[PDB]
């Protein structure tokens, strides 16, 4: 994937053709929660999604990030909800 | 550093 390829394509599209190359990698580390993660990730810039396409240690950071903000809010609608 | 917990989840192709 270029950055060349993602101007190319409009908005919308951009962020499936970024989760096509996003998704292998998050899988890799949750299995189950992957569409999700994948799906709250792709809502930040792509030059930095590029990055992280390009940085694993970034990937994986903001990945358990991503993990920790979810579960912490399915356990609040949880305890009160 | 923001996310969206509510955010569709992605599906592959
Ligand atoms: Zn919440």
């Amino acid at each position: 994937l270029t950055a060349s390829m993602l101007a190319s394509a409009p908005p919308q599209e951009q962020k499936q053709m970024l989760g096509e190359r996003l998704f292998p990698l998050i899988q890799a580390m949750h299995p189950t929660l992957a569409g999700k993660i994948t799906g709250m990730l792709l809502e930040i810039d792509n030059s930095e999604l590029l990055h992280m396409l390009e940085s694993p240690e970034s990937l994986r950071s903001k990945v358990d990030e991503a993990v920790a903000v979810l579960q912490a809010h399915q356990a609040k609608e949880a305890a009160q909800k | 550093r923001q996310l969206n917990v509510n955010a569709k989840p992605f599906v592959p192709n």
